[PDB]
C-alpha cells in the first residue's frame, strides 16, 4: 500500500495510514486499516506489496499472542522489533520474499517510555522519534524536522500530524483517501474516529 | 540497486604507539534519503572492536551473529576472544557465505592482552583478510580515506595525537561522499582504557 | 556520470522573487563540488536557475540573456519574462528527443508583468507559477515553503523562508548541500545576498529556531 | 560493435594563488592493465600565458587542446593581436565543449593562468562545457584521493583553533608557490600509493606575471 | 562500424643511441585460420621513415595506397622534393593521426594500431604510435597487441627511461628486438616463424631486412614433460 | 588442437600437437595430450582441458578397478566408459576424445567420441580444431596395413599441416606407439616437422 | 598479480608480487600470495584473494590429516589431485589460479593449477595479470640445470617484470625455495624496490583541532565483583 | 495531462478539463487551464505527452487566427476540426509526432448548433453528444450512457458533468485537483468560475 | 562452395564445384561459379549469389569500358576494380572472389580477394567454405611450373575433396583454362572424380 507515518511523543506513540487501496486502475476501497495489535501495548502498521502485507503482519500477530499466552507476560516493544526484524532479515534471502515495510509503535511499561521503531523489508532496523516508508518522508520529514520536540504532549503530536497530511494532500499525486489515526500509550490502543 | 551502497556509510582504522584507534560515521540511509543519524557501525566483544560497513540489516545480523559466537567462546574457553583469532572467526563466518554473502566491509581492531601488540584488519565481503600495519578503511568513501590516510598517516603516533589524525581523516572523507557523514564517533584503544568520542560535523 | 542532486527553488511575494539554491554537485555518490554556482544571471533583470544538466542550463541561459539583449536594442524597450521564457522554451523543444535535460525557473519582475516565474523544462513544459521548486530534495523545500508562505511577506522573511527550505533539503537529501545562495528580484534588477555555508547555517538555524531536536549538537 | 571512446587513465590538478597558479599532471599513459607510456606530456603552454590539460581519453583531449590553440591564434588575427584572457578563454572553451554536446569529448578540462587583476585562476569544466571559477580543483583518475586533502589542507576544512574547541575556525591564510608546490608532491605521490593509473612521472607548470615555467619530479613506476 | 576479418599482428619498436629499429610478422591471419604467410607490413616512406602496421590488412593496404599518394603529392612543384622539403616521419605521422580520429569521429574506424618509426632532418629519432581511435602516444620503446604486453618488458630492460637511449647500440638493439620476436613466437598463437625488420639510422640510412626468420629456439626439455600430474609413462 | 590416432600392421599410434590457448595467448607451449588409461590404452584429448582432464581420470579409476576384479579390459570397454561419461553429460561438457588402444586378440583399435558422446569405430580419426585443414590430406593418403616407419611418417605429415594452417596448434609434434613390444614415446620438435 | 614458479637443479623456487587491487585501487600494498598446504608443499595464488586463501587452507588442513593417517610425508601429487577435484566441482565459480610446489619423498615437483579445474607441468610457470610480463623474462633467459642462486634470480626478475610493466602487480617480491633433504626457507619481502620517499610536509595536527560533543569512557572490562 | 471531457447539449458544448500538473513526484501547480480559444465561437481542450500539448495547441490557434483575420470570417467548427485532425494525421508519420489527443467544442453560428469533436493524436476524428480522452471516458461514459438526452440545458449539462466528476474523484487513484469548465454556445465562450 | 585458381606453365586455369544451398536444400546442382569479365579475365565466386552476381556485372562494365577507351585491361587492374567494390562496400557485401587472367606480358596471374575486401598475388588460391578441408592437401601437392595435365589433375583432387567433406560443396567440377591459345571450358562429373 501507500503512507505510513509514525512519531513518537512524551508519553505517546501515533500512527497514520492510509485508507486507500487500488488495484491498477480503481480504487476498491477507501476504508482499510492497515495495522495489526500486536499485544495490548504495542502496534504495527505496514505497507508493501498486496497479499505479502496481511499474510506477514497476521504471522508476527499470532506468534506474539502465542510468546504472550505461553509465558502470561507481554513483550517489550524492543523485543517485539527484534523478532520483526529477525524474521524479515531471513525472509530476504529466501526463495520469495516479504515485500513488507513496517512500522511497530508500543508503550514499554517497564520504563514508562513510548518507543517507535521503523523496520523496512531488508530487516534494516531503527528506533526514532518520527518515522515513515516509501515517498512518505520525502514530503513529511522537513516539517517534522522543524516543529518536532521529545516534550510534546499526545495533542500537540496530532496537529503536527495533521500539518504532515495535509502536505501530502496537497503534493502528492496519488489520492489515498485520508488516514487512520491509532495512539498507543500506558492505558493500550485506541482509535481516532475523527481526522 | 548495488546493496554495498544502498545505506551508505564509511569506518576507519588505524594504529599507534601502544595504542589503536576506529572510527565511523553515523549515517542510514535509503539511496538520497536520510533516516537515521544514530546509526553506530562500531561494536565490541570484551576488548576486541569491530566496525562493520555496508548494507545495514547484514551489519546488524552480523553484530548479533558475533556477540553470539563470542559468547559461547569465552564460555568454553573461559576467557575474552583476542584480534587474531576474532579475525580468522570473521573470515571463515563470511567464506560459508561463499555464493549467498553478507554485503559488508567488516574491520577488526584491539590490542592483544597478553602480547600488548596493536592489531588491526580488514576484509571484504566474502572473506579475505587484509592484516595492514598501518590502517584499514572501508565503505562507500573508502577512496576518499584512502587519500587521507596515506598522506595523514606516520607510525608511532600517541593515542591523542593518533585521535586527531584519525578523525580528520574520517570527517574530510565523509564531506566529499554524498552517503556519508551526518555525524561521527572515534575510539581511542589502550591496553585497558578505551575512550569514545563524538565528533562535530556539518550535517548535510 | 553526469553531475546530478540539487535543491532549487523560487516563489512570488508582496516585494518581488526570492530564489534560492543549494550547492551540491555529485557523480555518483562522489561530491564533485560544494560551490556550484546554480543561479545563472541572464542579465540584470532576469535570473535562472541550475537543474538537471549542468551545461544544457549554463549554456542556453546564457544564450538566452544574448537574446534578450538583441531584443531590446531591436526594439527598444525590456524584455517580458513572458517573451523570454518564451524563447528559452521554444529553443529547447526543437531538441526533444535529443537528450537534453533541463529544469529552470526564469525569474523577473517587470512592469507591464509585476512579479513573474516560469518553470521551464527539457520536454518543452512552459508553466507559469507562484511558487517552485525543483531537484532532488525539491520535496523536502516544498513542505517548509507550503506551510510558511504568505504573500504579504516581508523581503527580510522571505529571504529567510528560502533560506530554510534549503536547509530542510540539504539535510534530508544526499545529493543536496555545501551552500545556499540567495537572490531577491526587484522591479530595478536583482540583488544577491550572500553565500551560507550548510554547515554553519545548521547549528546556527538549530540553536536559534529549537528546530532539528532529532540531531545532537 | 566499435566502441569510439576509450580510457587513458592519468590525473590532473589545478591550484590558484594568489599572484600565480599551478597546473599538475601525472606523465603516465595507460590502456587497461598496460603503460603506454611512463611520460607523455598532458599539460600544455597555450600562449598568452594561458595553461591547459584535458584529461580522460587522450584523443579527444589533444583534438581540443589543438583546437582551443588554434582558437588563441585565431583570436590574435581576428582582434589585433589583443591578449585572450582567462574568463575569455573559459568561455570560448565552452563553446567548443557544447559544439559537441551529442558525441562528446570524453575529457575533463582545466585550464589556469592570472585574472585581469594579476591575481590567481583556475577553471574546470565537465566533458559537455559547464564550467567554474576555482580556488581548487583535481581531476581524472585520482580525483577522489586528492580533493579531500586539498579541502583539509588548503580551504582548512573541518579544523578549528585549539582551545575554542570547534567556536572558532582556523583562519584562511595564503599559501606561497613553495607551499603550494609541496601539497600538489604530496597528493600525487599519495595517489601514486593507492591507484594503479598513477605514477612515473609529475609535471608541474607553474604560471605567474614573467611567464610560465615547468618544474619536474619523479614517481613510483609500479 | 566492422569488424576486422584479415589481421597482422605484433608490431614492435624501439630507440637506440643513434635511431630506431622496427619489426613485425609477415602473416595475414584469417580468425583462427593462418590463411596468409607472404605479407609485408613494414612499408617505408621515402629513406627516412618506417611505417609499421597491425590489425585489419584490407585497412592497411589503403593506408599503404595513401603513403604512396602523399610521396607522389609531395613532389608537386617542390623542386626541393628530395632535400629540404622531404617527407619528415613527423609529417607523415600528424597525417595518419588526423586521418585516424577523422574516421572514428565518423563511426568508421581503420581497424589499426600503427607505429611510425624514423629520423627526423636534425638526426632526432622519431617513434610515435597511432590506432583506431586516434589515441597517440610516444616512448622509447613501442608496441602494439601482444607486443605490448610481452614485448615492451624486454625491451624496457634495455631502455628503461630517456636516459638510457644513448648509451644503448645499434647491435644491443637489434639483439633484443630479435629476442622479442622469438618470445612472441612462443607464445602467441596469431604469430608465425617469418619477420621483417628495419633500421633507420641517422649516419647509414635505412636498412631494410626482409625474409628473417625465429632460430636459436628452445624445445628439448619437452621430452622430460609427461601428463598433466601423476601420470609417469 | 590437432589430434589423431592411426592403426597399423603392428599396432596403433596415437599423435597430438603440444599447444594450450586461453584466446591467442599460449598459455602452455610443451602439453601432453597423450593421456594414459591403461598399460596399451590410451587417448588423445582436445576441447576443454579441465574436463577431459576430469575425464580421462575418472576412465583410469574405473578401469584400475576393472583389472583388479576382471583382469586387462578390452580397448571396446575403455571407448564404452569414456562414452558413458561423454554421453550423460554432454550438456556439462566440452570434450572431443580419441581413445586408443593394443590388445593381442584384436590388435590395433581406435575409437573416437566428439562433442555429442557418440562413439565410431575408425581404421583412423583425426580431431581437433586443426583437424579440419587436413582432412583432404588424410584421406588420400591413409592405407591400411601400413609399416611403423610408414604410420609416423603419416601422422608427422599430417600433423605438421595442421599446425601450419591452425592458430590453436603448435609446438611438438608428440607422438605414443603401442604394440604388442611395448609401449614408446616419440618427439618431433619444428625444425624437424615445419620443413617437411 | 604476478607469480611464478621456477624449477632447478636439486628443487623448486616460487615468487609473486605484493599487490592487491580492488578495481583501480589497490586495496593492500604488501599482500601475501605465498601459503603454505605443508611444510615443504608451498602455493603462490592469483585470481580471488579468499578463494586461494579459503582453498588452501582446506587441502592444507587435509593433507596435515592424511599425513598423519598414513605416516607419511605428503606429495604434491596429493596436494594437486585434491585441489584440482575441489575447484573441477565448483565449475570455476572458485576463483582460484595456482602454482603448486614442494618436495617430497618422490623428488621436487612444480605444477599450475586453473580455476576450472586443469592443471598442468612444467619447468618454468607464471600466472596472474603479469603473467605474460613474466613468461616474457622467463622465455628469454630459462635454461637446463640451473642453481639455487641462478633460480632465485629468475623468478625475482619475472616478478619485477610484472611488477614495473603491469599495472595489477606491485609493489614486494616473496620468494619461497625448497631444496631437496632440507627445510623449506620463505623469504617474505626478499626485494623492496618501492618504498615510499620521504613526504615534503609533516601532517601532524595541533591537539584540539577537531571539534567534540561528547566524551566517555567505555566498558570494556567484565561485571565487577563487590 | 490527465482527464478531459466533454459534452454537448441542446444550445451549448461544454468542456472540463483537470487543473493539476505533475512531474513525476511531486504536483508543481493545481490551477492549470489546458485549452485554447481557437476562434470566438470554437475552444479547444487537450492532453497528452508534456510540451506537446502546449506547443500544438498554440500553433493551431496561431493557424485559425491567421485564417480569421485573412478572410475576415470565422471557419465553422467542422472546417476547423478537418484541419486540426490532418495535422495530427501529418504528425504521427514524422520522425517525432505530436504526442496530443485533443476535444473541439464549438458553436456553428450558420446552422445555430452546437458541436463536439474528439480527435486522438493519430488523427482519429469523431463527432459525438459526449467525449472523453484516456482513462477518463472508462469511469464516464456508463453515467452519461444513462442520463444523456440531446435537448438537455446547459444548467442540466452541468449538474450531469459534477456526477461525472465526482465519480471520477471517488474511484480514480490519480488527485486531478478538481476541473476548470468553460461553455461554448452563441455568445461565445465563458469559464464557470465556481465548480 | 569450393573454388581455386592454379598458376602454371603456359596460364592459368579456373576450378569450381555447382552447388548453389539455401540451408540444406540445394537450390541449383549445376550452378556456374567460373564467370567472365573480360575475353581472358575470369573470376571465381564464392559467397552471396546476389553480391558476387552484382559485383561481376558492374566489373564487366568497368572493363568493356576500359577496353574501349585505353585497350585490353590487365589482370592486375580487373582486380583493383573488384577490391575496390569490395573494400569501399564492405559492411553491406558477403563475397569472396578469386580473379584470375592471362596476358601475354604478364602470362597466367591469380588474385584472391577474401572478405575484408584486401587483394594478395598468389601462385594459386583456394576460397568458399570447402576449401578448409584442403588447405593441408594443396599445400603439399602445389608445384610451380605444372603442364596443363598435371594443373587439370591437380584441381580434380582438390576439389573432388573439398566436395567430399563439405556438404555446401557438390555437383560437378567445372573448370576454364586461359592461354596464349584461347579459352577452354572443362566439366567432370561426380561418377569420375568420386573415384578418385
Ligand atoms: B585444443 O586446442 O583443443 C586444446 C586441447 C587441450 C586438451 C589442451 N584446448 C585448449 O587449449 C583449450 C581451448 C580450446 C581451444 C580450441 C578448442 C577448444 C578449446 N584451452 C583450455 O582449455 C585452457 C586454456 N587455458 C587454461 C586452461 N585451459
Ligand atoms: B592478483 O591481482 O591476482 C590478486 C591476487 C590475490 C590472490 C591477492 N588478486 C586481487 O587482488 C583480486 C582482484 C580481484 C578483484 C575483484 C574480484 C576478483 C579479484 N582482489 C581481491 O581479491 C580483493 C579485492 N579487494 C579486497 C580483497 N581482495
Ligand atoms: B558457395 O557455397 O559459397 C555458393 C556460391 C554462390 C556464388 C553460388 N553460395 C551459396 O550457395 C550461398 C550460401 C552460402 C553457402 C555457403 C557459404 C556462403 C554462402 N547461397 C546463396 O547465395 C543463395 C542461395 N539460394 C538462393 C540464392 N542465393
Ligand atoms: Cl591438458
Ligand atoms: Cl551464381
Ligand atoms: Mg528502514
Ligand atoms: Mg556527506
Ligand atoms: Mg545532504
Ligand atoms: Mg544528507
Ligand atoms: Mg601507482
Ligand atoms: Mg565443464
Ligand atoms: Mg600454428
Amino acid at each position: 500500500m501507500d503512507i505510513i507515518l509514525g512519531i513518537r511523543v512524551q508519553d505517546s506513540v501515533i500512527l497514520a495510514s492510509s485508507k486507500a487501496v487500488t488495484r491498477g486502475i480503481s480504487v476498491l476501497k477507501d476504508s482499510d486499516d492497515k495495522t495489526r495489535q500486536l499485544s495490548p501495548h504495542t502496534l504495527m502498521s505496514f505497507a508493501g506489496e498486496a497479499g505479502d502485507t496481511v499474510q506477514f503482519a497476521e504471522y508476527i500477530q499470532a506468534n506474539i499472542q502465542l510468546y504472550s499466552i505461553r509465558e502470561d507476560y507481554e513483550l517489550s516493544p524492543q523485543a517485539v522489533s527484534s523478532f520483526v526484524r529477525q524474521e524479515l532479515a531471513k525472509s530476504i534471502r529466501s526463495r520469495r520474499p516479504y515485500q513488507v515495510n513496517v512500522l511497530i509503535g508500543g508503550y514499554d511499561k517497564k520504563k514508562n517510555k513510548p518507543e517507535l521503531y521503523q523496520i523496512d523489508y531488508l530487516g534494516t532496523k531503527v528506533e526514532l522519534p518520527y518515522g515513515a516508508h516509501g515517498y512518505s518522508g520525502f514530503y513529511t520529514f522537513s516539517l517534522l524536522d522543524h516543529h518536532y520536540r521529545p516534550d510534546m504532549t499526545t495533542e500537540e503530536g496530532l496537529d503536527l500530524l495533521k500539518l504532515c497530511v495535509q502536505e501530502l494532500e496537497k503534493r502528492m499525486p496519488m489520492d489515498f483517501k485520508g488516514v487512520i489515526v491509532k495512539i498507543v500509550d500506558k492505558d493500550g490502543i485506541r482509535q481516532v474516529d475523527d481526522f | 540497486s548495488d546493496p554495498s551502497s544502498i545505506n551508505g556509510g564509511i569506518v576507519v582504522a588505524m594504529t599507534g604507539k601502544d595504542c589503536v584507534a576506529i572510527a565511523c560515521d553515523l549515517r542510514l540511509g535509503s539511496q538520497s534519503l536520510g533516516v537515521s543519524n544514530k546509526f553506530e557501525k562500531i561494536f565490541h566483544y570484551g576488548h576486541v572492536f569491530l566496525g562493520i560497513t555496508g548494507l545495514a540489516t547484514d551489519v546488524t545480523t552480523l553484530n548479533e551473529m558475533f556477540r553470539y559466537k563470542t559468547n559461547l567462546y569465552k564460555l568454553k574457553e573461559e576467557r575474552a576472544i583476542e584480534p587474531e583469532t576474532f579475525t580468522q572467526l570473521v573470515s571463515s563466518s563470511l567464506y560459508e557465505r561463499r555464493f549467498g554473502p553478507y554485503f559488508v566491509g567488516p574491520v577488526v581492531a584491539g590490542i592483544n592482552s597478553k602480547s600488548g601488540k596493536p592489531f588491526i584488519a580488514g576484509f571484504d565481503l566474502i572473506g579475505c583478510i587484509d592484516e595492514a600495519k598501518d590502517f584499514i578503511v572501508s565503505g562507500t568513501a573508502s577512496d576518499q580515506l584512502f587519500g587521507m590516510c596515506e598522506s595523514l598517516y606516520e607510525p608511532n603516533l600517541e593515542p591523542e595525537d593518533l585521535f586527531e589524525t584519525i578523525s580528520q581523516a574520517l570527517l574530510n572523507a565523509a564531506d566529499r561522499d554524498a552517503l556519508s557523514g551526518w555525524g561521527a564517533v572515534v575510539y581511542i584503544i589502550k591496553k585497558d582504557e578505551v575512550v569514545k568520542r563524538y565528533l562535530k560535523m556539518r550535517q548535510d | 556520470k553526469i553531475a546530478h542532486g540539487a535543491t532549487t527553488l523560487a516563489f512570488r511575494f508582496q516585494g518581488g522573487i526570492i530564489v534560492a539554491v543549494d550547492s551540491r554537485a555529485t557523480a555518483g555518490n562522489w561530491v564533485a563540488s560544494q560551490t556550484v554556482k546554480k543561479v545563472i544571471e541572464i542579465n540584470p533583470f532576469l535570473l535562472g536557475t541550475m537543474a538537471g544538466g549542468a551545461a544544457d542550463c549554463q549554456f542556453w541561459e546564457t544564450w538566452l540573456g544574448s537574446q534578450c539583449r538583441l531584443h531590446e536594442l531591436r526594439e527598444k524597450e525590456r524584455i517580458s519574462v513572458a517573451a523570454a521564457s518564451r524563447i528559452l522554451s521554444n529553443l529547447v523543444y526543437q531538441y526533444k528527443g535529443a537528450g537534453l535535460s533541463m529544469g529552470t525557473m526564469i525569474c523577473g519582475y517587470t512592469r507591464k508583468e509585476g512579479p513573474t516565474i516560469y518553470y521551464v523544462d527539457s520536454d518543452g513544459t512552459r508553466l507559469k507559477g507562484d511558487i517552485f521548486c525543483v531537484g532532488s530534495g525539491q520535496t523536502f523545500a516544498y513542505g517548509v515553503l507550503d506551510s510558511n508562505y504568505k504573500w504579504d511577506l516581508s523581503v527580510e522573511d522571505a529571504l529567510y523562508l528560502g533560506k530554510r527550505s534549503i536547509l530542510a533539503a540539504a539535510h534530508r537529501d544526499a545529493y543536496s548541500g555545501g551552500s545556499v545562495n540567495l537572490y531577491h528580484v526587484t522591479e530595478d534588477g536583482w540583488i544577491y545576498h550572500g553565500n551560507h555555508d550548510v554547515g554553519e547555517l545548521f547549528w546556527k538555524v538549530k540553536e536559534e529556531e529549537g528546530s532539528f531536536n532529532n540531531v545532537i549538537g | 560493435q566499435f566502441n569510439p571512446y576509450g580510457d587513458n587513465g592519468g590525473t590532473i590538478l589545478g591550484i590558484a594563488g594568489e599572484d600565480f597558479a599551478v597546473l599538475a599532471g601525472d606523465t603516465r599513459n595507460i590502456t587497461d592493465y598496460s603503460i603506454n607510456s611512463r611520460y607523455e606530456p598532458k599539460v600544455f603552454d597555450c600562449g598568452d600565458n594561458i595553461v591547459m590539460s584535458a584529461n580522460g581519453f587522450a584523443a579527444d583531449g589533444d583534438a581540443l587542446v589543438k583546437r582551443f590553440k588554434n582558437s588563441v591564434k585565431w583570436y590574435h588575427f581576428d582582434h589585433n593581436d589583443k591578449k585572450l584572457s582567462i574568463n575569455s578563454a573559459a568561455r570560448n572553451i565552452q563553446h567548443l565543449l557544447y559544439g559537441k554536446r551529442f558525441f562528446p569529448y570524453y575529457v575533463h578540462t582545466i585550464i589556469a593562468g592570472l585574472d585581469e587583476d594579476g591575481k590567481g585562476a583556475v577553471y574546470s569544466f565537465d566533458p559537455v562545457g559547464s564550467y567554474e571559477r576555482e580556488q581548487c580543483r583535481a581531476g581524472g583518475a585520482a580525483a577522489s584521493l586528492i580533493m579531500p586533502f586539498l579541502d583539509n589542507q588548503v580551504n582548512f576544512k573541518n579544523q578549528y583553533e585549539p582551545g575554542t574547541n570547534g567556536k572558532v575556525k582556523k583562519p584562511l591564510k595564503y599559501l606561497s608557490v613553495e607551499e603550494v608546490i609541496k601539497l600538489v608532491r604530496d597528493s600525487f605521490t599519495s595517489a601514486t600509493e593507492r591507484h594503479i593509473q598513477v605514477g612515473d612521472g609529475l609535471e608541474i607548470l607553474i604560471v605567474t606575471k614573467d611567464g610560465v615555467r615547468k618544474e619536474f619530479y619523479e614517481l613510483k613506476r609500479d | 562500424t566492422q569488424q576486422p576479418i584479415v589481421t597482422g599482428t605484433s608490431v614492435i619498436s624501439m630507440k637506440y643511441d643513434n635511431g630506431v629499429i622496427i619489426a613485425a610478422d609477415n602473416l595475414g591471419s584469417y580468425g583462427s585460420l593462418l590463411r596468409f604467410n607472404g605479407v609485408e607490413r613494414l612499408i617505408p616512406v621515402g629513406d627516412n621513415t618506417v611505417v609499421g602496421i597491425s590489425g585489419d590488412i584490407s585497412d592497411m593496404q589503403h593506408i599503404e595506397r595513401l603513403l604512396k599518394d602523399l610521396v607522389t603529392e609531395n613532389a608537386y612543384d617542390n623542386p626541393l622534393a628530395d632535400a629540404e622539403e622531404a617527407l619528415e616521419p613527423s609529417y607523415i605521422f600528424e597525417y595518419l593521426a588526423t586521418v585516424m580520429y577523422q574516421r572514428r569521429s565518423k563511426m568508421n574506424p581503420l581497424w589499426n594500431a600503427i607505429i611510425v618509426a624514423g629520423v627526423q632532418s636534425n638526426g632526432d629519432q622519431f617513434l610515435r604510435y597511432v590506432n583506431l581511435l586516434g589515441v597517440t602516444y610516444s616512448s622509447p620503446t613501442l608496441a602494439t597487441g601482444f607486443g605490448a604486453h610481452m614485448a615492451n618488458p624486454l625491451l624496457r630492460k634495455v631502455v628503461d627511461r630517456e636516459s638510457d637511449i644513448p648509451k644503448t647500440t645499434v647491435q644491443v638493439a637489434e639483439e633484443a628486438i630479435v629476442n622479442a620476436m622469438r618470445v612472441l613466437y612462443y607464445r602467441d598463437a596469431r604469430s608465425s616463424r617469418n619477420f621483417s625488420l628495419a633500421i633507420i639510422d641517422k649516419n647509414t640510412g635505412l636498412t631494410f631486412k626482409k625474409n628473417l626468420q625465429v632460430e636459436n629456439m628452445k624445445w628439448d626439455f619437452a621430452k622430460d614433460i609427461k601428463g598433466y600430474g601423476t601420470q609417469k609413462i | 588442437t590437432s589430434i589423431m590416432a592411426v592403426t597399423f600392421k603392428d599396432g596403433v599410434i596415437l599423435g597430438a600437437d603440444s599447444r594450450t590457448t586461453t584466446g591467442a595467448y599460449i598459455a602452455n607451449r610443451v602439453t601432453d595430450k597423450l593421456t594414459r588409461v591403461h598399460d596399451k590404452i590410451w587417448c588423445c584429448r582436445s576441447g576443454s582441458a579441465a574436463d577431459t582432464q576430469a575425464i580421462a581420470d575418472i576412465v583410469q579409476y574405473h578401469l584400475e578397478l576393472y583389472t583388479s576384479q576382471y583382469g586387462t579390459p578390452s580397448t571396446e570397454t575403455a571407448a564404452s566408459v569414456f562414452k558413458e561419461l561423454c554421453y550423460e553429460n554432454k550438456d556439462n561438457l566440452t570434450a572431443g576424445i580419441i581413445v586408443a588402444g593394443y590388445d593381442d586378440k584384436n590388435k590395433g583399435e581406435v575409437y573416437t567420441i566428439p562433442l555429442g558422446g557418440s562413439v565410431h569405430k575408425l581404421p583412423y580419426a583425426i580431431a581437433g580444431s586443426g583437424s579440419t585443414f587436413i582432412y583432404g590430406y588424410c584421406d588420400k593418403n591413409f592405407r591400411e596395413n601400413m609399416s611403423k616407419e610408414e604410420t609416423v611418417d603419416f601422422i608427422k605429415h599430417s600433423l605438421s599441416q595442421a599446425i601450419k594452417w591452425d592458430g590453436s596448434s603448435g609446438g611438438v609434434i608428440r607422438m605414443v606407439v603401442l604394440t604388442a613390444a611395448g609401449v614408446e614415446r616419440l618427439i618431433f620438435y619444428p625444425d624437424e616437422y615445419e620443413q617437411l | 598479480t604476478t607469480i611464478v614458479g621456477v624449477k632447478f637443479n636439486n628443487g623448486v623456487v616460487i615468487a609473486a608480487d605484493t599487490r592487491s587491487t580492488q578495481g583501480p585501487i589497490v586495496a593492500d600494498k604488501n599482500c601475501a600470495k605465498l601459503h603454505r598446504i605443508s611444510p615443504k608443499i608451498w602455493c603462490a595464488g592469483a585470481g580471488t584473494a579468499a578463494d586461494t586463501e579459503a582453498v588452501t587452507q582446506l587441502i592444507g588442513s587435509n593433507i596435515e590429516l592424511h599425513s598423519l593417517y598414513t605416516s607419511r610425508e605428503p606429495r604434491v601429487v596429493s596436494a594437486l589431485q585434491m585441489l584440482k577435484q575441489h575447484l573441477f566441482k565448483y565449475q570455476g565459480h572458485i576463483g582460484a589460479y595456482l602454482i603448486v610446489a614442494g618436495v617430497d619423498p618422490t623428488g621436487s615437483h612444480l605444477f599450475s593449477i586453473h580455476a576450472h579445474g586443469s592443471t598442468d607441468v612444467g619447468y618454468y610457470l607464471s600466472l596472474g595479470s603479469g603473467s605474460l610480463a613474466a613468461m616474457a623474462v622467463l622465455e628469454s633467459h630459462w635454461k637446463q640445470d640451473l642453481t639455487k642462486e641462478e633460480a632465485i634470480k629468475l623468478a625475482s626478475d619475472a616478478i619485477q617484470a610484472g611488477i614495473w610493466n603491469d599495472l595489477g602487480s606491485g609493489s614486494n617480491v616473496d620468494v619461497c625455495v625448497m631444496e631437496i633433504g632440507k627445510d623449506a626457507e620463505y623469504l617474505r619481502n626478499y626485494l623492496t624496490p618501492n618504498v615510499r620517499e620521504e613526504k615534503q610536509k609533516s601532517y601532524k595536527f595541533p591537539r584540539g583541532t577537531t571539534a567534540v560533543l561528547k566524551e566517555s569512557i567505555v566498558n570494556i572490562c567484565d561485571i565487577q565483583e563487590e
